[PDB]
């Protein structure tokens, strides 16, 4: 019958304190129970809280659960927020249903900037007799975020047939993926092929040659 | 030894049936109920269904319209979803749970539904090669998502970068990498092992200079 | 007083709040003997108290469960308690 409400993101430095909300519409918060799901990005989510406050021993003590009466709203206190805690914070509860929160995207500050990694590899000989070629770039181990990346054919700007993935978190860095899609006839021609990757200024390039 | 582990998705045509398993172990089966959730990209966490532990009474989500039936074998200690009159609304990862009276204490690993008129796609895969170096894995133009790659049947987890694909023409590609040291790669050949569940393909590649 | 015991108040700075019960709480056993009306548990208490029993545990409901977890098997709950001393006129804390 009901629904929650959450921030979408939110943002904290290191060492600092924060509070996620979870706010219900109608009836009483503290009539029907309410719980507290992590979830890095691609995880199964995990439970922080449940029965309101009540902690599952392994969870970090810095966690804790409360209930604002004053508000109607279910709170998440995380002390001394640690960079482990890169993740989604979906908040739970029910009555006739089962409701799930919007889902709060915590992110940390103070965290050390890293310029990319850059490794490319040339088109699979298995590839290049199909009249196909595909070169590729990954980008692994890099801080923040934000990228920008470009192919060159002889440094000269070609973005015809350029694929780029969105840059995800697996480690506490950040992993990006590029594809530039040719033909084998293509692929042989210019003599020079580049993999410009700009971040936060500093912009590092690896080429591959026939 | 509490797991939870989904099969049977992957791909199917608008209004059309799949049934998900969500085989159980590590504690006694009958004394839990068991549940369904989903979560799209958008809409995040979502309830489905909801079996007791008697199995005397089932329960859905209000996004449901009675389309769905969740069933439960405690002989084989797996609960089960039945979907009927599927639609491109329902393409989501659905993970399986384990209730705990007011909560869901345990979740599963989650498996893709793809709701799509497009067929599947098995991946054609191509090697990558260039103190340590660093190998790679193509998986080319393939549908739906998920894939895996491991390397040695799983042997080498060290330094295994796995990157995200990247979509164009409603068709997947990603690369994996492996780093380890020249001494082993000279000696000891490299192979990955990409696995497509929805077409059910798995395919090894042996890594040459 | 002969009614179903549902706690109201919770007394502050007393044993039922330090050890934490809220307002909603159905006391349905101590130590043992069954509570299920307040003479239950009046009763109970005094007993326990002359008896010498200086802690033991109180049972209690509180909320109801999610759909689909009816029939779900749990701990009660177990909730360690001091017993009041009934010579020194000392109250558990709560009221309906």
């Amino acid at each position: 019958q009901f629904v929650l409400t959450q921030p979408n993101s939110v943002s904290t430095n290191l060492g600092s304190t924060v509070k996620l909300s979870c706010k219900r519409s109608t009836g009483n918060i503290g009539s029907n129970y309410v719980n507290w799901y992590q979830q890095h990005e691609g995880r199964s989510p995990t439970t922080m809280i449940y029965r309101d406050d009540k902690r599952p021993d392994g969870v970090p003590d810095r966690f804790s659960g409360s209930i604002d009466r004053s508000s109607n709203s279910a709170l998440l206190t995380i002390n001394n927020v640690q960079t482990e805690d890169e993740a989604d914070y979906f908040c739970h509860s029910y009555s006739s249903g089962i409701v799930f929160g919007g889902g709060t995207k915590l992110t940390v500050l103070g965290q050390p900037k890293s310029t990319p990694t850059l490794t490319v590899f040339p088109p699979s000989t298995e590839e290049l007799q199909g009249n196909k070629a595909t070169l590729v770039c990954l980008i692994s181990d890099f801080y923040p975020s934000d990228v920008e990346v470009a192919w060159k054919a002889n440094g000269a700007p070609i973005s015809q047939g350029v694929d780029t993935a969105n840059p995800t978190k697996q480690g506490n860095k950040y992993i990006a993926s590029s594809f530039l899609r040719l033909t084998a006839e293509q692929w042989r021609s210019r003599n020079s092929f580049t993999c410009q990757v700009t971040h936060e200024g500093n912009t590092v390039e690896k080429s591959l040659s026939p | 030894e509490v797991q939870l582990v989904e099969s049977g998705g992957g791909l199917v045509q608008p209004g059309r049936s799949l049934k998900l398993s969500c085989a159980a172990s590590g504690f006694t089966f009958s004394n839990y109920g068991m549940a369904w959730v989903r979560q799209t990209p958008t809409k995040g966490l979502e309830w489905i269904a909801s079996i007791s532990a008697g199995g005397d009474k089932t329960y859905y989500g209000d996004s449901v319209k009675g389309r769905f039936s969740i069933s439960r074998d405690n002989a084989k200690t797996t609960h089960y979803l039945q979907m009927d009159s599927l639609r491109s609304e329902d393409t989501a990862t659905y993970y399986c749970a384990k209730t705990s009276r007011v909560y869901f204490d345990y979740w599963g690993q989650g498996v893709m539904v793809t709701v799509s008129s497009a067929e599947t796609t098995a991946p054609s895969v191509y090697p990558l090669a260039p103190s340590m170096v660093t190998l790679g894995c193509l998986v080319k133009g393939y549908f739906p998502e998920p894939v895996t790659v491991t390397w040695n049947s799983g042997a080498l987890s060290s330094g295994v970068h796995t990157f995200p694909a990247v979509l164009q023409s409603g068709l997947y590609t990603l690369t994996s990498s492996v780093t380890v040291p020249s001494s082993t790669w000279s000696s000891q050949a490299v192979t990955c092992n990409v696995a497509h569940p929805a077409s059910s393909t798995k395919v090894d590649k042996k890594i040459v200079p | 007083l002969k009614e179903p015991v549902v706690v109201g108040y919770v007394q502050r700075d007393s044993i039922a709040q330090k050890i934490g019960i809220k307002p909603g709480d159905k006391i349905i056993k101590i130590n043992g003997y069954e509570v299920r009306t307040w003479e239950d548990l009046r009763d109970a208490l005094i007993r326990l108290s002359l008896d010498g029993v200086k802690e033991t545990t109180l049972f209690l409901e509180r909320g109801v469960a999610m759909p689909g977890a009816e029939d779900d098997v749990v701990e009660v709950l177990h909730l360690t308690i001091k017993v009041p001393n009934v010579q020194k006129g000392e109250e558990l804390g709560i009221a309906p």
